[PDB]
This record gives C-alpha cells, sequence and structure tokens, in this order.
C-alpha cells in the first residue's frame, strides 16, 4: 500500500537519524519510553565526556 | 590612644568635608567636573575625600 | 557527652568533679567560685567544667527497657 | 565599583533617610575590625564582600 | 594624538574635538513644534524675521545657545546642511545670531501635516 | 514606665519570648498546617463536579484526614527505621447523582471515600508528635530538640526548600535591553489557588512615528496593540479608553505619548472587529469568524488578568487594571517612576511546603477526576452503572506526592525533566546547626551557570530577612539563601474580611468610580487587585494599622504599604511574604515599656507570651515591601535620644540588630570583627562541624553520622545561639589555642595539634555508617535470602571470610569488620549466586547495632550500622568559628609543645599568617575573651553589636587575673626549654572538627577495576578508580615536552590495547591470533595485516565512527 | 505650551488637525464622525527636546506626612510661614544634574512647595 510505505520509510528515517543524532531540530527526541532520552552515537562523542 | 584620637579626628574631618560637599551639591553650588555629570562629580568628590 | 576524665590540655582529673561542680552550683556558689572551690586553677582545667555539656543525661531519657 | 546602591527607594537601608548620600549612609565603614562594625556597616561590608 | 600646534593649546584642540564628536541636531535642539501659520508673514508666533525675508504651516525649532556655541556651530551651516540633506523641497528661514531665541522656521513648497513630523523625526 | 536604657536585658526577654512562641522552623510548620487545613480542602472543594446517553453529576465534599496510620498509628521513628512513608490517609465525602430518562436520579452519598495517603510533615498540627511532651517524645525515641518541618519518605527525612519566585498579581515595569521594547509592564496573575498556573501578561512599548504600546496577552502568538484590547473589552470611545490610562487629561505629556498607540488602532472601533482581530491572532484560530470571537472572548474573560476577576468583572474591573498597567508603563517611560528592581525582595514570594504541595495536589487531584471520569464513562455510558469506589485510583495522590517528595522532581514522572529539580532535599543530619539551617533554607530558581551577578548579590532588601553571611561559596553563591533568625514567612489569609472592612470607611468601589475621581485619589490594591480608590489615605493607614495592632479584623501577617509619591495603598495578605517583627515607635518613645518586660519575664508563670506583645500593639510584623516605608531606628538609646536629630521620625525600631544573622552565622562570635567572606566561610563550615547532631542518634540508622565524644559549649557565645540550642547540641571544643609559628608544620593554613590532648580524647569522634539491604522475589526461579554462603552450594562467592557473620546471614553487633568483609550474607538462587554486601573498602569499624524488620513489601529488611572511632590525625580538617580552616599538620606530645609558666601547653597552634591577610580579628577577640571567661569562670558574651563589650574592656578584665592584658604569654620552647623571645598569643578558642577527615579522602590505584565500555579505570575512590589525567594535564605535559610520560599517562597506563589493521585499507582486520591467521574481509587479504598499538578508547572511537558510516582507514603508509 | 487631545463631541474619538484648504484655517476633524470644529491654538504638536520639566508641578503635597523623609527647620514656608519642611532630591530619573533639593511645608492645609 503505497500510502503506508511512505510512513514506514519516514519512521525508518527517524530511527536511523536518531541512531546518529538524537537532538534533531523539531523532530521528537528518541527515548526509552520511560522518560530518558536516547544517547545517540553523536552524543557518545559530541562534547566533554565524549 | 593618641593614634586613635588622630584617626577619629581625621574621620570626623572627612565626614564633615563630605557633609560640606553634599551641601554644595544640594545648593547646586557644586560645579560639575568636565565630562562628568553633576552626580558623577559629587560621587568623585566623595570617593576622593 | 559525659564529662572528660582528664583536662585535655594539662591532665588534671576533671572526671570526678562534675557532680561536685553541680552540687556547689546548687549551693549557689557563683560559677567561678565553684571552680575555685573544686581546685581548678588553670583556665585550661576551668574550661573543662564551664564548657562541658552533659548530654548523657539526655541520652539516658531514652529507654532500652523500662 | 560604586558606593552601596539605593536598594530601597532612595535609601540603602530603612535606618537611613531618603537621599542620605552621607558617608556611612552609603557603605563607608568608619570603624576598624578591632572596633567592630556598626550593624548597618556590617551589612554593607557583607554586601561588598559578596 | 594631535599633530599641529593644536597639540598644545586646549582651545585649538577643542575644535578638533568638535570636528570629531558626532553631533546631530538633537544635541543642540531644545524645543521642536509645528504651526499652521497660514502665511510666511502671518508670523502667528510674533516674529519680525520673515518680514525682512519678504506652506501655510511650518516647523519651528528653537535651538540651544550654550550647546550651539560650545560646538562653534552657526545657523548658517545648519540650514545649509538641512537644505542639502533633504533638497529644496525644504526652505529654512533661520533666525539671526543677534536675537535671544535661536529659532529655525522650516516650510515646504512645490499627507503633508504628518510629513513635517516625519522629516523632523 | 519606659526602659531607661538598661535595655539589653529587656531586648533579650523579647526575642527569647519570640523563640518560645515560634521555634526556629515555624515557617515550615505553619505553611504545612495551612495547606492541610485549608488548601487541600480548597482544592477538592473548588474542583468542579464531574459529569458526562444519560449523564451523572459527581461531586466531592468535606475532605477528612486521619492521624498517620500504617494501614494502627505509625510513629515517625518507625517510618524512619522501616523505610516507610510517614503519611496519613485522606478521605472525602462524595455525593454521586446519576440522572437519566424518566427523571430518576439517586444522590447516593459515598461517605469518607479513601482518596489516598498524604505525607505528613513532622511536628505539624497533624503529626503524632504535635504538642507532645518531652517525656513522651523520648518514649517515642524521638528527640525533643528535633525541630520537625521535614517529611519522612521511604525512611528519608526530606525537607521542602522554600522556592523563591516573582510576586504574583503585582505589576512590574522592567527595561529589557537587547530587545525591541523600551519598557515592559509585566504582570503574573493568579486569582486563588487555581489549578491553572499563573498567567503572565506584558504591556511593552516598542523603542524604535514611534512609541507604540503593545500587549502580549497569553495564548496569543502575535502582539495585539493595547487599544484593540480595550476595544475588545467594549470601550468604543477614545475617551472611555484613556480614562483608564490617563487619570487626568490635564497631563499633555502622557496624552501626546499615548497618541501613537491610538494611531495604531483607529482602524478598529466596534468590539466585534476587535475580537475578530484578537481571535485571528489566537494560537488555535477558528476557521469561522464566530469561533475566533468565542476563543478570544474566553481568553479575555478567563486568561487575561484573572486575579482581577472573571466573567462579569471582565468589561470593567480588569479594564481598569489593564489601564493601570498602561499607566505605570507610561510613568516608567516618562521616567516619572523608577523601574522595579527584579531582585527587590518585596517583589518576591517564597513557596513554602504549603504552596509547593498545593501545586502538586492540584496536579495529582484533577488527575484523579480525569481517572474517575474515564472510568464512569466506560461504564455508565455503556449503561453500566459504575462504582466510583473502584474508579478512584488512590495511587494517583499517594504515589504522586511520595514520588515528588522523594526525587524532588516537582511535576509528573512522565515529565520530570521539564519540572523543577531539587525542591526536596535529604535533611542534613550532619550537625544540629546544619539540620536547623537546612530547614530554614531559601532557594532562588535562577539558573546557576547563569552568569548574572545581580541575582547573586546581597541586595539591600535582605536586611533582617535573610542571612547576609550564610550562602554556599560554590556555584550556588547567593542563589541559595537562609532565613534570618526572626524572619517569618507569611502563610496567607483571606482578603475577604479586609475587603468587607474597606467597603466601610467611605471607600469608593472601583466600578462605582467616576474616573475623574481617580486623578486626585489614592488607589487601593488588595493582593494586587485594584479594588477601589479613597479620598483620604491618612485615615486608612492609621486605621488598618490600629487594627493590626489589635489583631482583630486584619491578621498580623497582612502588610499595608502606603506609597506617598504615587497615590497607592497596596495591601498584601497572600502567602510567601517574608516578614520580620519590629518594635513600634510612637512619637519617639517605644511602645515596649517596662510593663511588657516585667510581664514577659514572669512568662509561663503568668502565661504571658510573645502573642501578647503582638496583640498589645507593641511589636509588628513588617515585610520587605512595607519596610520600604518604615523609618527604622536601630536601638532606642542610640537613635531616638535627643542628639542633634537625624530624623526624629522613627516609626519602628530594630529589636536586636544581630537578628539579621541566620542560624549558622549567629554562632559566630564577634562577627562584626571579621572580614565578611570569613563569616561566610564559617557559615559554610559550621554546617560541617562534627558535634552531637541529635540526641536520639543511637536510634537513627543514618547512612553517615559523625558524633563527637566530648563536644563542648563555647566559652564565648552570641546570645542568639541560646535559641539555636547550641549549648545543648554543641559542635566543637574550646581548646587552648596558641597563635605561634613554632615548628612550621602549621604554616600555610595548617594547625599543630597536641598529641597528648588527642590521647585524652581531644576532638575524638565516632563515624557511623549504616548499610541497608532487603529481600525480594526476583522471579519464579530467582529469590534472595539471608544465608551464610558455602563453597559447596553457593557458586559465585567472593574471596572474603564469610564466617564472621552468623547463620542468620547477618553480622552481629560487636564484631570487628574491615573493608571487603561481608556484612549481610545474601544468596540469590539460579545453584545460589552470591549477592552479599561487603563493608566499603578500607572502612574498618565495629558493628554498632543490627536491626531486622519488614519493609512495605513484607520482605525481611535489615539495616546494619558500623562505628569507627576517628582519633584526630594529620590531615584532618579543623576550623574555628571565624573561617580559619586548616589540616592538622603535625601532632606534638605535651612534652614537645611550648608551655607557659604553668604547664599549659596549647592544644592547637595556628600560624600567625592565617590572620593578617584575613583580618579575622573576631578570632583574636574570641581568644582573649575566652581566656577571660575561663578565668572569670563564666561564659563571655560575643553578641556582635554589643557596645558593652570591647577589646579594651576585656583586656582590663584579663589583666585582673594576672595575665598580660592583650592575651600574650611568655612561652618556653618545649624542645630546649628556653623562653621564646616573642611572647605568644595563647588562649581558649572554640574549634570545630569538620567531616573532612583524611582517611575518607586518601585514594590510590595500581591496575584496579576497569570500565566495561571503554577499558579505562573506573571513576572514584569508592569504585577504586583512577585519577583523571585531564586535558589541562595533557597541556602541562606538552609544555614539559614530556612525550614519553604523556604517552604512558594517556595510553600505556590507561587503556593499552592493540588492533590488527589491513595494509590495503585501514579498517580493522579480523585476527585469530589463537591460530595466527589473519584476514581482512573486503579485500580478502591474509598477509597484508599489521599490528597497531592502539588506545582502547581510540579503537572504540573508530568503531563508533564506522557505525556512522565513516571509514577512518588507518594506514601504515 | 503644549496641545491636548480634544475629543469629538459625537463619537468621543480623537480629533485630528486639518487645514481648511478653502478658508486657509486650521480645523480639528474626526476620523469616524464628520465633526469639524474650528481650531484656536494654531499648534499641532510640541516636543521639549531639553526635557526641561519643573518638578514642583510633579511634587505632591502629601509627601509631607512621609516618616521616611528628612525634615528641616532651616527654610520656612512662604504662604503660612511654617518652620517645618521636608526636603528631597528629584525622584524623577531625569535628575543627573538635579541633586537640587525640593522642600514641602510640613503643615496640613498648606502643602506649599518650593525649591531653593
Ligand atoms: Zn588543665
Ligand atoms: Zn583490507
Ligand atoms: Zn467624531
Ligand atoms: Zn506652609
Amino acid at each position: 500500500a503505497a500510502h503506508v510505505i511512505a510512513e514506514d520509510v519516514k519512521l525508518l528515517q527517524f530511527h536511523v537519524a536518531t541512531m546518529v543524532d538524537n537532538e534533531l531540530p523539531g523532530l521528537p527526541r528518541a527515548m526509552q519510553k520511560s522518560g530518558r532520552p536516547l544517547k545517540s552515537l553523536k552524543q557518545r562523542l559530541k562534547g566533554k565526556e565524549g | 590612644s593618641k593614634t586613635y584620637q588622630d584617626i577619629q579626628n581625621t574621620i570626623k574631618k572627612a565626614k564633615q568635608d563630605v557633609i560640606e560637599v553634599i551641601e554644595k551639591a544640594h545648593n547646586n553650588e557644586l560645579e560639575p567636573t568636565p565630562g562628568n555629570t553633576l552626580r558623577q562629580t559629587f560621587e568623585n568628590q566623595v570617593n576622593r575625600i | 557527652m559525659i564529662i572528660p576524665v582528664r583536662c585535655f590540655t594539662c591532665g588534671k582529673i576533671v572526671g570526678n568533679k562534675w557532680e561536685a561542680y553541680l552540687g556547689l552550683l546548687q549551693a549557689e556558689y557563683t560559677e567561678g567560685d565553684a571552680l575555685d572551690a573544686l581546685g581548678l586553677k588553670r583556665y585550661c582545667c576551668r574550661r573543662m567544667l564551664l564548657a562541658h555539656v552533659d548530654l548523657i543525661e539526655k541520652l539516658l531519657n531514652y529507654a532500652p527497657l523500662e | 565599583g560604586k558606593r552601596i546602591p539605593f536598594g530601597f527607594k532612595h535609601r540603602t537601608l530603612p535606618h537611613f533617610i531618603k537621599d542620605d548620600y552621607g558617608p556611612e549612609s552609603r557603605g563607608f565603614v568608619e570603624n576598624s575590625y578591632l572596633a567592630g562594625l556598626t550593624p548597618t556597616e556590617f551589612f554593607f561590608h557583607a554586601m561588598g564582600g559578596r | 594624538f594631535l599633530l599641529g600646534q593644536s597639540a598644545r593649546d586646549a582651545e585649538r584642540a577643542k575644535d578638533i574635538l568638535c570636528r570629531l564628536e558626532h553631533t546631530t541636531l538633537r544635541k543642540v535642539t531644545a524645543n521642536t513644534a509645528i504651526y499652521y501659520d497660514p502665511n510666511p508673514q502671518s508670523t502667528v508666533v510674533a516674529e519680525d524675521q520673515e518680514w525682512v525675508n519678504v506652506s501655510p504651516w511650518l516647523l519651528r525649532v528653537e535651538l540651544d545657545r550654550k550647546h550651539m556655541t560650545d560646538r562653534k556651530l552657526t545657523m548658517e551651516q545648519i540650514a545649509e546642511k538641512i537644505n542639502a540633506g533633504f533638497g529644496d523641497d525644504l526652505n529654512c528661514i533661520f533666525n539671526d545670531d543677534n536675537a535671544e531665541k535661536l529659532v529655525l522656521r522650516i516650510r515646504i513648497m512645490n499627507d503633508d501635516d504628518v510629513f513635517l513630523r516625519c522629516i523632523e523625526s | 514606665e519606659i526602659t531607661p536604657d538598661l535595655w539589653q536585658e529587656a531586648c533579650w526577654i523579647v526575642i527569647s519570648s519570640y523563640f518560645d512562641e515560634k521555634g526556629l522552623v515555624r515557617q515550615q510548620l505553619d505553611s504545612f498546617d495551612e495547606f492541610i487545613q485549608m488548601s487541600v480542602q480548597r482544592i477538592v472543594e473548588d474542583a468542579p463536579p464531574i459529569d458526562l446517553p444519560p449523564r451523572y453529576l459527581l461531586k466531592f465534599e468535606q475532605i477528612y484526614l486521619s492521624k498517620p496510620t500504617h494501614w494502627s498509628p505509625m510513629m515517625p521513628n518507625e517510618a524512619r527505621l522501616r523505610n516507610l512513608t510517614y503519611s496519613a490517609p485522606l478521605y472525602v465525602d462524595i455525593t454521586k447523582t446519576v440522572i437519566k430518562e424518566g427523571e430518576e436520579q439517586l444522590q447516593t452519598q459515598h461517605q469518607k471515600t479513601f482518596i489516598g495517603k498524604i505525607p505528613i510533615m513532622l511536628r505539624s498540627t497533624y503529626c503524632l508528635l504535635n504538642g507532645l511532651t518531652d517525656r513522651d517524645l523520648c518514649e517515642l525515641n524521638e528527640c525533643p530538640l528535633d525541630p520537625g518541618g521535614y517529611f519522612i519518605i521511604n525512611g528519608s527525612e526530606k525537607v521542602l526548600i522554600a522556592q523563591e519566585k516573582m510576586a504574583t498579581n503585582t505589576v512590574y515595569v522592567f527595561a529589557k535591553k537587547d530587545s525591541k521594547y523600551a519598557y515592559t509592564g509585566e504582570c503574573r496573575s493568579c486569582l486563588e489557588n487555581s489549578s491553572r498556573p499563573t498567567s503572565t501578561i506584558w504591556v511593552s512599548m516598542l523603542a524604535r512615528i514611534g512609541q507604540r504600546i503593545v500587549a502580549t496577552l497569553p495564548y496569543i502568538k502575535q502582539e495585539v496593540p493595547i487599544i484593540i484590547v480595550f476595544r475588545a473589552l467594549g470601550f468604543v470611545s477614545d475617551r472611555d479608553i484613556l480614562e483608564h490610562i490617563i487619570y487626568d487629561f490635564e497631563d499633555p505629556e502622557m496624552m501626546e505619548m499615548v497618541k501613537p498607540s491610538l494611531d495604531e488602532a483607529f482602524v478598529i472601533q466596534e468590539q466585534n472587529v476587535a475580537l475578530n482581530f484578537i481571535g485571528s491572532r489566537g494560537a488555535k484560530p477558528g476557521v469561522t469568524k464566530e469561533k475566533r470571537i468565542k476563543y478570544a472572548k474566553e481568553v479575555l474573560q478567563k486568561e487575561m488578568l484573572p486575579h482581577v476577576g472573571v466573567s462579569d468583572f471582565c468589561e470593567t474591573k480588569k479594564a481598569y487594571f489593564l489601564g493601570y498597567m498602561v499607566h505605570r508603563l507610561l510613568l516608567a517611560a516618562l521616567g516619572r517612576r523608577e523601574l522595579d528592581d527584579r531582585d527587590h525582595y518585596g517583589n518576591k514570594r517564597l513557596d513554602l511546603a504549603g504552596p509547593l504541595l498545593a501545586f502538586l495536589f492540584r496536579g495529582m487531584f484533577k488527575n484523579l477526576l480525569k481517572e474517575v471520569r474515564i472510568y464512569a464513562q466506560k461504564f455508565i455510558d455503556r449503561g453500566k452503572d459504575f462504582n466510583l469506589e473502584l474508579a478512584i485510583k488512590t495511587r494517583i495522590i499517594s504515589d504522586g506526592l511520595k514520588y515528588s517528595l522523594a526525587t524532588g522532581n516537582w511535576g509528573d514522572q512522565k515529565k520530570a525533566h521539564q519540572a523543577r529539580a531539587g525542591v526536596s532535599q535529604v535533611l542534613n543530619r550532619l550537625t544540629f546547626a546544619s539540620t536547623l539551617s537546612h530547614l530554614r533554607r531559601l532557594n532562588s530558581p535562577i539558573g546557576r551557570d547563569g552568569k548574572l551577578a545581580k541575582p547573586r548579590q546581597l541586595h539591600n532588601t535582605l536586611w533582617g530577612m535573610v542571612c547576609p553571611a550564610e550562602t554556599p561559596e560554590g556555584h550556588a553563591v547567593g542563589l541559595v539563601k537562609n532565613l534570618a533568625l526572626m524572619a517569618y514567612i507569611s502563610v496567607g489569609s483571606q482578603p475577604s474580611p479586609i475587603l468587607e472592612f474597606l467597603e466601610e470607611w467611605s471607600m469608593e468601589n472601583l466600578e462605582e468610580i467616576s474616573p475623574a475621581a481617580i486623578a486626585d485619589a489614592t488607589k487601593i490594591f488588595v493582593n494586587g487587585c485594584w479594588v477601589g480608590i479613597h479620598k483620604d489615605p491618612e485615615q486608612l493607614m492609621n486605621t488598618l494599622r490600629k487594627l493590626r495592632r489589635q489583631m482583630d479584623i486584619i491578621v498580623s501577617e497582612v502588610s499595608m504599604i502606603r506609597d506617598i509619591r504615587e497615590r497607592e495603598i497596596r495591601i498584601y495578605t497572600d502567602a510567601g511574604r517574608i516578614c520580620r517583627p519590629l518594635l513600634i515607635v510612637e512619637k519617639q518613645k517605644l511602645l515596649l515599656k517596662k510593663r511588657h518586660i516585667d510581664q514577659l519575664k514572669e512568662r509561663e508563670y503568668n502565661n504571658y507570651s510573645w502573642q501578647d506583645l503582638v496583640a498589645s500593639g507593641v511589636v509588628e510584623y513588617i515585610d520587605t515591601l512595607e519596610e520600604e516605608t518604615v523609618m527604622l531606628a536601630m536601638t532606642p538609646d542610640d537613635l531616638q535620644e535627643k542628639e542633634v536629630a537625624y530624623c526624629s521620625t522613627y516609626t519602628h525600631c530594630e529589636i536586636h540588630p544581630s537578628m539579621i544573622l541566620g542560624v549558622c552565622a549567629s554562632i559566630i562570635p564577634f562577627p562584626d570583627h571579621n572580614q565578611s567572606p570569613r563569616n561566610t566561610y564559617q557559615s559554610a563550615m559550621g554546617k560541617q562541624a562534627m558535634g552531637v547532631y541529635i540526641t536520639n542518634f543511637h536510634v537513627r540508622m543514618d547512612t553517615l553520622a559523625h558524633v563527637l565524644y566530648y563536644p563542648q559549649k563555647p566559652l564565648v557565645t552570641t546570645r542568639s545561639m541560646e535559641y539555636l540550642r547550641f549549648r545543648e547540641l554543641p559542635a566543637g571544643i574550646n581548646s587552648i589555642v596558641a597563635i605561634a609559628s613554632y615548628t612550621g608544620y602549621n604554616q600555610e593554613d595548617s594547625v599543630i595539634m597536641n598529641r597528648s590532648a588527642v590521647d585524652r580524647g581531644f576532638f575524638r569522634s565516632v563515624f557511623y555508617r549504616s548499610y541497608k539491604e532487603q529481600e525480594s522475589k526476583k522471579g519464579f526461579d530467582q529469590e534472595e535470602v539471608f544465608e551464610k554462603p558455602t563453597r559447596e552450594t553457593c557458586q559465585g562467592m567472593r574471596h572474603a571470610i564469610y564466617d564472621k557473620l552468623d547463620d542468620d546471614g547477618l553480622i552481629a553487633p560487636g564484631v570487628r569488620v574491615s573493608g571487603d568483609d561481608v556484612i549481610i550474607g545474601k544468596t540469590v538462587t539460579l545453584t545460589k549466586r552470591d549477592c552479599s554486601t561487603f563493608l566499603r573498602t578500607s572502612e574498618t569499624g565495629i558493628v554498632d547495632q543490627v536491626m531486622v524488620t519488614l519493609n512495605q513489601e513484607g520482605y525481611k529488611f535489615c539495616k546494619i550500622r558500623v562505628r569507627s572511632v576517628r582519633i584526630p590525625q594529620i590531615g584532618d580538617k579543623f576550623a574555628s568559628r571565624h573561617g580559619q580552616k586548616g589540616t592538622c599538620g603535625i601532632q606534638y606530645r605535651q612534652e614537645d609543645m611550648p608551655f607557659t609558666c604553668e604547664g599549659i601547653t596549647p592544644d592547637i597552634i595556628i600560624n600567625p599568617h592565617a590572620i593578617p591577610s584575613r583580618m579575622t580579628i573576631g578570632h583574636l577577640i574570641e581568644c582573649l575573651q575566652g581566656k577571660v571567661s575561663a578565668n572569670k569562670g563564666e561564659i563571655g558574651d560575643a553578641t556582635p553589636f554589643n557596645d558593652a563589650v570591647n577589646v579594651q574592656k576585656i583586656s582590663n578584665l584579663l589583666s585582673d587575673y594576672g595575665y598580660h592584658l592583650r592575651g600574650n604569654e611568655v612561652l618556653y620552647n618545649g624542645f630546649t626549654g628556653r623562653k621564646i623571645t616573642s611572647q605568644i598569643f595563647i588562649g581558649p578558642t572554640y574549634y570545630q572538627r569538620l567531616k573532612h577527615m583524611v582517611d575518607d579522602k586518601i585514594h590510590s590505584r595500581a591496575r584496579g577495576p576497569i570500565q566495561i565500555l571503554n577499558r579505562q579505570p573506573m571513576e572514584g575512590r569508592s569504585r577504586d578508580g583512577g585519577l583523571r589525567f585531564g586535558e589541562m594535564e595533557r597541556d602541562c605535559q606538552i609544555a614539559h615536552g614530556a612525550a614519553q610520560f604523556l604517552r604512558e599517562r594517556l595510553f600505556e597506563a590507561s587503556d593499552p590495547y592493540q588492533v590488527h589493521v589491513c595494509n590495503l585499507c585501514g579498517i580493522m582486520a579480523i585476527a585469530n591470533t589463537r591460530t595466527h591467521t589473519y584476514e581482512c574481509r573486503g579485500c580478502r587479504n591474509k598477509t597484508q595485516i599489521s599490528l597497531v598499538r592502539m588506545p582502547y578508547a581510540c579503537k572504540l572511537l573508530f568503531q563508533e565512527l564506522m557505525s556512522m558510516s565513516i571509514a577512518p582507514r588507518m594506514m601504515s603508509v | 505650551g503644549f496641545v491636548g487631545i480634544r475629543f469629538c463631541q459625537e463619537c468621543n474619538n480623537m480629533l485630528y488637525p486639518k487645514e481648511d484648504k478653502e478658508n486657509r484655517i486650521l480645523l480639528y476633524a474626526c476620523r469616524n464622525c464628520d465633526y469639524q470644529q474650528e481650531a484656536d491654538n494654531s499648534c499641532i504638536y510640541v516636543n521639549k527636546i531639553t526635557h526641561e520639566v519643573d518638578e514642583l508641578t510633579q511634587i505632591i503635597a502629601d509627601v509631607s506626612q512621609d516618616p521616611t523623609l528628612p525634615r528641616t527647620e532651616d527654610h520656612p514656608c512662604q504662604k503660612c510661614g511654617h518652620k517645618e519642611a521636608v526636603f528631597f532630591q528629584s525622584h524623577s530619573a531625569r535628575a543627573e544634574d538635579a541633586m537640587r533639593l525640593y522642600y514641602v511645608c510640613t503643615a496640613p492645609h498648606c502643602g506649599h512647595r518650593w525649591t531653593e
């Protein structure tokens, strides 16, 4: 269903980007659904304590 | 005690001098220092004293 | 908490004077005449009794049993 | 860098009169640490040392 | 640093300072108002200045003296720079440097009522 | 008759009576009591009835609260020991009326439905300890000196720190530089205890025809021009507007200033296009015009200026209030009125444990109403008559409060990171002055890492409210603050009696005003609602004051401010206004006369009290905004005597000036003889001085406790530390200090202690560490149990000696234990894995007591605490009350210390160089007067501003006992016996021993445990970590050019590792070294492989790059 | 001088100034109404760039009963002749020069204010 495939790829794009950058502008921050934001690979090395 | 008397006399004179500078400002007799506002002149005078 | 056994500074036994101290205060000796009457001359011994706070009397309000 | 500011309306403390620019009225501690500070100049000293 | 003899006398160092310190009309102006004095010679504010110079409305701008003198300025250059700055739409009948009040009268000749406030502002 | 000086005695019979009536934590207790007695019922009462196919109405009534009970009454010490939450069930009467077709409604009242447990603050009006005698408190194993004012959450004492905020309902005009606005009239509005949070308004003026006034209404994205807003309130005419904004048209200047805002709006006249304008700026604008109007109509009715009123009050009363916001903006623009200082403490309020909890209860309640609504919907709407008693998820309140008081996240757990943090901190039991000051602690929410100095500066308005000295010198410096001794935070009272009284006395109500009257008439502001004007404000101020002085119509906490210059009377009754009592001055005499002092001296014997001083119009609670308008003498004999008059118009007099100090600062003697940062450092260290922290410490299982063996009462005290109860729970020893350089081991901020004094118990302390462990059903096959492991069955099992603990699986009191000894033997079945708990590494103490019990889950739970006698040693940090601090640098036996003519050796020798840069002359005067006190044989007074004391008077006394009048003595060198040529300043000074002992700090590593992710040393002593060789050390070794030691530190001594890499690419190859075979998948090469000595964190970095699709191809070429 | 806003008599809106291009005279017309009233002041607008304002116009007599405020006996009133007078600096922010002292007669039903 070409309708839903668009949303499927949009959500895959969200997960893959959030794997390497959780802090997208505007996009919902990926989380462990109990609150805590997901430390992306960027965040593993981004700043101090990288 | 003579040293304390000298210190106290000095402070008294300084307090009196600040009172006189205030009087000069209150009466508008305090001419501003160039560049300074009258307030900045007064504050500079008091800080110097 | 309890009275120190020896004056920390010099060594004089002050641990047998606290109840005497308080009894002399209860005779309404003035606070330094109690110390003069116990025999504490050095201000190092006097600050053992003057400064002592006898908290063990409060600790003994708590019951282990009865 | 300035004298004690008028944090009350036109005065430094309620003990002083409005527009008291006099020395002690603005933070001049005139005692010494052996003489001890007056309570007003103790507060001004605290403001300064902060 | 001052290169010429001006380096010594505070007087001829002062004019360098005036030639450097940015000085717009707001610094030397005192009181700026408007008036629909229906003729140049109508002189509703009672002035003899236009009568020797012989819009139904004008800007009047009484300037400051102790601020204009301290800059060694004159109405001459002020009016020149006005007319040059806005072009000959504006005419400025400035006062003379003998009167007590340092008025400029400014008119336009060829949405106008607010326009004097627009150019003054 | 009047007090003829001799006034110090009277002055401390007052104050003494205050602290009898209002113990130090009264501001917590009263806040909580008011929350439980009013605010809780208010919230449940003012929540609307819930309704919905037929629809019920569901409604709540008369909320009830029992005593705290475990299900039988839990004592707070039991809740503390069993890790329970000390709490009481909250019950409410619920009337359900379902009504349906055929007109058949049944109003069945579910009486006393259990809504949830609410946690009780200790010693409140609802704690079991309330009014309870000292005998009974000791019988409860409670401490009669313990203040209360904290919660027990799962056994932890949790204090609610009072959170500072901008005052609601009050207009403030600020200039915000770096913005398009020249001025901004802010308001933050709350009508009463609303579940809706405070709504904020701004009426800004654009700086840039110029000078256009905007308004930033809430729920509006754009910024409607104000004149549109007034037209939306229905005022067509430019003269009905401005009548609200310019109270006399006779002022041309405001008129010609406001004109350009009218020129921004003259395109709009009728209210309906104005509402279309506002609705079209809505954050959720409706498609049809009518919905846009209705949205904007609601916003103005309910969201703008709610404190002024809602519905009918919209089109007038708060039109006037918005007019006043504009008027004061215009004053701030003409400069007729100064800008409001955001950090003036009259502009602030303090959210105590009442409002802090009311906010949550409005958040956890309403949630419960949503829950029961959804339940009854699901049921009733399916024609399934619900039961509400199953609908009420009591978990919502009980766990919501429990959670927020535990974490301190002041909001839902769903959204805690969005909430405030650390509102609720574990009570500091370290020492009693720390407990008392933690309970009296205020906190600015201003961001730390906020670089602004102005919110950290000691503002002039904190006088008498907040300690000028007690602040954390850390990053929180000036943000965290402390109440002053007599400072009282107003708990809040209803304005309705005041409004009814103001309806008398010829007051003119705001909606009956002819606006021309406002020009020459004082405007009255009850809780920041403008409510009317008055022709004669010299009668109101005298009458409202008289009524406060009579306690009848106006409660003492109400503050009436008369702004003379601007004709405004502002009356605040709300809660969180910090205030302090002041003696009233009338003519020039005090009202406090010898009658009051005599009556109050026989107090209890006559049951007179401080409340009688208040209710006799003798003392008055003034608050920082009313303090703006008092003229405040500082003592009568100083300031009201017939000198050449300073003012002669004092309205009030300071009760005693030392009452500006807080709890830890008022233990400093002679603080007026110290440099102010040193009084701050003492206010810090005084929260670390070991003492006896509470007298029931033998029952506490606190995780960390330090108890001094022989804590002493100070030989010199402030009078204030009477009420701090410092002479009952003191923290320190008066020691014969000598200020001499001697052997030099005391040199840079260090002390030489007497070893023989230590041998006698000088500052000897005990350290109790409590270890808590409980049981659990981990799963079907997994279960923990207290049991001695045995190598036969327990598979996992440490190298430890498990036989020290007996077959219960619990070490017994009186057993010597050392680091990595087993304390609670514990097995978890897989046979059994070892899961036991070991004494912290290098702790080495004796088991003091072992307690065993059941937790909430009904699992066996034990807490073991181990004591550790800490004989002072080199490196232990001592300090004095004057911010002198220093490690013990060496200990000399009595034979080696210098000695006077008599054999008085010092106990502590501190280097002279501590003094001259720091000017802690209060330290020298303490030592001198302590030497007087110890000879004189009674405790000297060091109350700061006491002009009865001075150095010369002390020296005169000291010379009478046969000592040098300046405290110097000839000492003899202990080593050689020669007289020291300089006579040494020696005398009793009160030293403290701080929690910072060196054995708690010494740490070493040589290949200990390693992190799992990056194979570097673990972090911290407790983990047996390795010290961070940081960036700056890297730089310092580059500067050294010490590349070999830089390589070893940043590699070979941290994460030595190796990778094999392909020679053709630089992706790490696969290397089965175990068979010495190597390949790179992708080139299929097996010879082209080379080993690379490689930091593990570098390997890990490159694999974190490859997982981003980056090939950091390392090449040997 | 100045010019105030004169409001329309019909709509009570603000009257704008407009020249009579026929009779050559200043009018004050309305935007919403058709109300033409004949000007007298011949002025549109003024602007005191000096920011010269007399503070005695802004000083209100009620300040005398302020206990917070210094009292002199060194300058008597002029209308009545009271000895008592409170004095203060110009509270207005436009005061960088004006440390000048403004005095108010401390006597009810007088409120005479002056500057020395
Ligand atoms: Zn001794
Ligand atoms: Zn390869
Ligand atoms: Zn009209
Ligand atoms: Zn008069």
